[PDB]
């Protein structure tokens, strides 16, 4: 095509490639040339002498065993030696994101890559030879003069030669959308029917005078669209239909394949869960170990079957409406989340869950999080929120947290399972109060270890404990002075590890000693802990020490 | 004229960094703005052949403006830059009584960018939706932001400078990117009047300044540590102001608690008050003052980088210490904001980013790294929406709270 070049470089202090043209079978030798000069004939390549020294590797198959054979070419070697180019778009659109048109066309262009040329300068770079059957006579030489199929450029340089074609056209038609995605072109409008199908004959011929090719209004797709593991309806979206295995034995990688399926599903089906069954690959090991299936990954994997039994769709954008997400705990730190404009119709939905032990509004304001990101790449714009959790629930804990957090609009829902604080320390010692002064301590080697206090009233403890962590030991102290204790007690701790968990104010923990520490914070009415130089004589903390 | 040739440091090539996802909003008034600046031929649209890239954001009075993060073109060519074409840094600035912040950034649009370096300029107009593919330019003049560009301006930025330093020996003006600090020792009001001169002078020799922000800093220093002061010493007051001794002794040693240690001998409850002996009155005052002076060994290193911790403290109040070893603070101080309503958490933790890197410039000719307290992809989202300043300094997020929050407070 007359479209113009980009120029093209090789990665700096570098040069072509030349490899060895390893001899093919020849009833391949035979389909090689029949193939070629029908692109040397469509001006594709152009066969050369000997001055130009560079060479690449050349195969021959067919179409999965099919009339016609097929041409490929190795560029690895290429594609190593020429410069980067600007990337081609990470991801791709999300159907919550489409406004609705009242058509949609799918213009899939043939023959991209080599409808558009390639830069003179930098073609010599792109030679190759077929084989003289054992060296009977020379080889035939040949070039592109358009994108070779997979090259480092190819993508890119289609991309803007795309777009520079467009614009002639999308001047004269400010009232059609275009979308370009790779090979294909996803046009709409809110033009009646007769027009539209008018205006997509325009741009066939525009984009035919360009040379791109397309397909006449006899072989285009209609809806529903298929698309990208997608189902694009007229007025709705879901995702394709999802297909759950039968097994009695599962591989590490039919695990990976399983709870892939899950995530993609998550979207717009709500209640989809994957804790237990992503728990499993925890232990990473080779992708074919069989590994057993564990109580609880059974019953998601139910309940996923379970909300997977009928389908449900999602709606498309209306940029005049709110856009509203709404958040519900599930649990395990496991969150699920809806994005919607109208209650009954979800613009999508999705999950998220803590990994390694924090508590449930940090756990919130990190979903807050993972949705307002999502939302500004999907609309541009962040939502509005309905939140499990009181104003002054949440007041209360930024006033009080040590890092800052954003709290954009919300409101409250009054919708168990709401999210609270199951309890505070106290700021200050409490009076009327015994006084106990917990310690521990455990032995790198043999894991045996103690537990102990000794409060002011001249009370005193020491448990033994086998198979624990100077750390694990610690938090055992604590545990010991809250079981034995009034409803308001202090303690006093030298372990800086311990008072970082409490301060934290976790409500669930990975670790079991933990909860039941949580457990006794709630059942206590009033509790100060305090932090005090460990074994440096202070008093107090110098005598329980002692005892561990 | 003619332009500056600029070399990267050889082996190091040029940014590439993904560009975030923007509001509508702002993906627009980018569109504007950028639509205007190609019109004039400060930028140009670029193919796929360059692959470099550098982010860009939109912020702001009721005028959107554009601010490129150019922090990794600046690594990767300024330090070439301060070396080859370095702006010094005069240590009399800081002890000037008042210091005024101009914005010169408007003057590097007349000066033509060397060729050969636009490719690495580029950046990128993201669309909303992976809809289409981006809007890709590259800078043909010297871009704000950039370091290599008040670089290039200095000689321009001298000579237009001198009949101003001439008449005004004693006045200290200091060019940090897109900005002049001129602080004088000279009363605030004259400092006022003084200001709106060089204005003039700069305006009719044709550099605009929009303005139509003030630091004292003779009064910066390293605050003291504060003991707590009390009538009556319960067991608590003697355990916490135990532990907040305890931890001085990493900065100040020299501090002595043995016989504080006895004034709690036997296991006495929380609550209980407990009179002060007088071994240990002997160290409520003897500590009490080998903790106002100043630490030793406490130099500012200017081969190595600075680090700025900051803590947020409640109600509006947050401590920040500047650093280049662990202890051995440079500077510390406090900011507070009078708001209602009107702040919150992260406009606070902004406005404080600023108020420290504006000081930090003063002071030293350079931006300290921030350990920022506060979620990565938090600050990532909402940093722009308060952001009122051209440079951007490096960041990093602290991932462990403190348990010594009171110790600075
Ligand atoms: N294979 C395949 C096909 C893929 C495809 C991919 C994309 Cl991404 C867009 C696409 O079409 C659109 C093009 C431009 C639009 O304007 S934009 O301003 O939002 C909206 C579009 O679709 C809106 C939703 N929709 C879809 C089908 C329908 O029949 N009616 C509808 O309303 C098609």
């Amino acid at each position: 095509s007359p479209i113009e070049t980009v120029p093209v470089k090789l990665k700096p202090g570098m040069d072509g490639p030349k490899v060895k043209q390893w001899p093919l079978t020849e009833e391949k030798i035979k389909a090689l040339v029949e193939i070629c000069t029908e692109m040397e004939k469509e001006g594709k390549i152009s066969k050369i002498g000997p001055e130009n020294p560079y060479n690449t590797p050349v195969f021959a198959i067919k179409k999965k065993d099919s009339t016609k054979w097929r041409k490929l070419v190795d560029f690895r070697e290429l594609n190593k030696r020429t410069q980067d180019f600007w990337e081609v778009q990470l991801g791709i659109p999300h159907p919550a994101g489409l406004k609705k048109k009242k058509s949609v066309t799918v213009l899939d262009v043939g023959d991209a890559y080599f409808s558009v040329p390639l830069d003179e300068d930098f073609r010599k770079y792109t030679a190759f030879t077929i084989p003289s059957i054992n060296n009977e006579t020379p080889g035939i030489r040949y070039q592109y003069n358009v994108l070779p199929q997979g090259w480092k450029g190819s993508p890119a340089i289609f991309q803007s030669s795309m777009t520079k074609i467009l614009e002639p056209f999308a001047a004269q038609n400010p009232d059609i959308v275009i979308y370009q995605y790779m090979d294909d072109l996803y046009v709409g409008s809110d033009l009646e029917i007769g027009q539209h199908r008018t205006k997509i004959e325009e741009l066939r011929q525009h984009l035919l005078r360009w040379g791109l090719t397309t397909p006449d209004k006899k072989h285009q797709k209609e809806p529903p669209f298929l698309w990208m593991g997608y189902e694009l309806h007229p007025d709705k979206w879901t995702v394709q239909p999802i297909v759950l295995p039968e097994k009695d034995s599962w591989t590490v990688n039919d695990i990976q394949k399983l709870v892939g399926k899950l995530n993609w599903a998550s979207q717009i089906y709500p209640g989809i869960k994957v804790r237990q069954l992503s728990k499993l690959l925890r232990g990473t090991k080779a992708l074919t170990e069989v590994i057993p299936l564990t109580e609880e990954a059974e019953l998601e994997l139910a309940e996923n079957r379970e909300i997977l039994k009928e389908p449900v769709h999602g709606v498309y954008y209306d940029p005049s409406k709110d856009l509203i997400a709404e958040i519900q705990k599930q649990g395990q730190g496991q969150w699920t989340y809806q994005i919607y404009q109208e209650p009954f119709k979800n613009l999508k939905t999705g999950k998220y869950a803590r990994m390694r032990h924090t508590n449930d509004v940090k756990q919130l304001t990190e979903a807050v999080q993972k949705i307002t990101t999502e939302s500004i790449v999907i609309w541009g714009k962040t939502p509005k929120f309905k939140l499990p959790i009181q104003k002054e629930t949440w007041e209360t804990w930024w006033t009080e947290y040590w890092q800052a957090t954003w709290i954009p609009e919300w409101e409250f829902v009054n919708t168990p399972p709401l999210v609270k604080l199951w309890y505070q320390l106290e700021k200050e010692p409490i009076v009327g109060a015994e006084t106990f002064y917990v310690d521990g301590a455990a032995n790198r080697e043999t894991k045996l270890g103690k537990a102990g206090y000794v409060t002011n009233k001249g009370r005193q403890k020491v448990v033994p404990l086998t198979n624990t962590t100077n750390q694990k030991t610690e938090l055992q102290a604590i545990y010991l002075a809250l079981q034995d204790s009034g409803l308001e007690v202090n303690i006093v701790t030298d372990s800086q590890y311990a008072l970082g968990i409490i301060q934290a104010q976790p409500d669930k923990s990975e670790s079991e000693l933990v909860n039941q520490i949580i457990e006794q914070l709630i059942k206590k009415e009033k509790v100060y802990l305090a932090w005090v130089p460990a074994h440096k004589g202070i008093g107090g903390n110098e005598q329980v020490d002692k005892l561990v | 004229i003619e332009t500056v040739p600029v070399k990267l440091k050889p082996g190091m090539d040029g940014p590439k960094v993904k560009q975030w996802p923007l509001t509508e909003e702002k993906i627009k008034a980018l569109v504007e703005i950028c639509t205007e600046m190609e019109k004039e031929g400060k930028i140009s649209k670029i193919g796929p052949e360059n692959p470099y890239n550098t982010p860009v954001f939109a912020i702001k009075s009721t005028k959107w403006r554009k601010l490129v993060d150019f922090r990794e073109l600046n690594k990767r060519t300024q330090d070439f830059w301060e070396v080859q074409l370095g702006i010094p840094h005069p240590a009399g600035l800081k002890k000037k009584k008042s210091v005024t912040v101009l914005d010169v950034g408007d003057a590097y649009f007349s000066v033509p960018l060397d060729e050969d370096f636009r490719k690495y300029t580029a950046f990128t107009i993201p669309s909303i939706n992976n809809e289409t593919p981006g809007i890709r330019y590259q800078y043909n003049v010297l871009p704000q932001g950039w370091k290599g560009s008040p670089a290039i301006f200095q000689s321009s930025m001298t000579k237009i400078l001198e009949p101003f330093k001439k008449q005004n020996p004693d006045i200290v003006i200091y060019q940090y990117m897109d900005d002049l600090y001129v602080g004088s020792d000279l009363e605030i009001g004259q400092h006022r009047t003084k200001i709106e001169e060089l204005r003039q002078h700069l305006l009719r020799w044709g550099l605009t300044t929009p303005d139509k922000y003030e630091l004292h800093p003779d009064k910066w220093t390293v605050q003291p540590i504060v003991l707590p002061e009390k009538d009556s010493w319960t067991v608590n007051d003697i355990q916490k102001l135990v532990g907040k001794l305890n931890w001085a002794s990493q900065i100040y040693p020299g501090i002595k608690v043995r016989q504080l240690s006895k004034l709690l001998r036997g296991t006495k409850a929380l609550t209980e008050v407990i009179p002060l002996t007088e071994e240990a009155e002997l160290e409520l005052a003897e500590n009490r003052e080998i903790l106002k002076e100043p630490v030793h060994g406490v130099y500012y290193d200017p081969s190595k980088d600075l680090i700025a911790e900051i803590q947020k403290q409640g109600q509006g109040q947050w401590t920040y210490q500047i650093y280049q070893e662990p202890f051995k603070n440079l500077k510390t101080g406090k900011y507070a904001r009078m708001r209602g309503a009107h702040t919150n958490d992260v406009k606070q933790l902004t406005e404080a980013v600023q108020k420290i890197t504006t000081e930090s410039i003063v002071i030293w000719g350079k931006t300290p790294k921030f350990k920022l307290p506060i979620q990565k992809e938090t600050w990532e989202t909402w940093w722009t929406e308060y952001w009122q300043a051209t440079w951007i300094p490096e960041w990093e997020f602290v991932n462990t709270p403190p348990l010594v929050k009171l110790w600075y407070q």
